[PDB]
């Protein structure tokens, strides 16, 4: 970076170069890459944070529920081949959002919570 | 066919593995 040796208790090593805590910054926004995430992105000769990397080079997808696009930086729920906007990952019956460890069934592209599988299938199929 | 809810993940986060570089924190004296 500043091309000067640090002389402190803690320093960083990235892209076969040594850096300060303050010197290893994202080339686009200037955020401290060490405090923000344990990894940096290296594209077109630039050291980039995840956000700027994904906004610029990320791959978008299609939501299995709403059929609208999902931008690369959007939070998602991956289930087998399918991908959902986090807000679309909800039970088709009760419209309830889930918790880690909860049980749901995947029918086609429908997410139906466990409690609801019976009544939903009874009504819909 | 009955599944368990996992953690969310970012959309393009699967795709940018090649471009990911690791930051090593080191010690002195
Ligand atoms: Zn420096
Ligand atoms: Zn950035
Ligand atoms: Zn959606
Ligand atoms: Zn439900």
């Amino acid at each position: 970076g500043c091309q000067q040796n640090i002389g402190d208790r803690y320093f960083l090593k990235a892209i076969d170069q040594y850096w300060h805590e303050d010197c290893l910054s994202c080339d686009l926004c200037g955020c401290r890459l060490g405090e923000v995430g344990r990894r940096l992105y290296y594209k077109l000769g630039r050291k980039l944070c995840r956000r700027d990397y994904l906004r610029l080079f990320g791959q978008d997808g299609l939501c299995a529920s709403c059929d609208k696009r999902i931008r690369a930086y959007e939070m998602t729920m991956r289930v087998k081949d399918k991908v959902y906007h986090l807000e679309c990952f909800k039970c088709a019956a009760c419209q309830k959002h889930f918790c880690v460890g909860d049980r749901y069934l995947l029918i086609n592209s429908d997410i139906v919570c466990e409690q609801d599988i019976y009544e939903w299938t009874k009504i819909n199929g | 066919d009955v599944m368990v809810v996992g953690e969310p993940t970012l959309m393009g986060g699967e795709f940018g593995d090649e471009d990911e570089r690791l930051i090593t924190r080191l010690e002195n004296t």
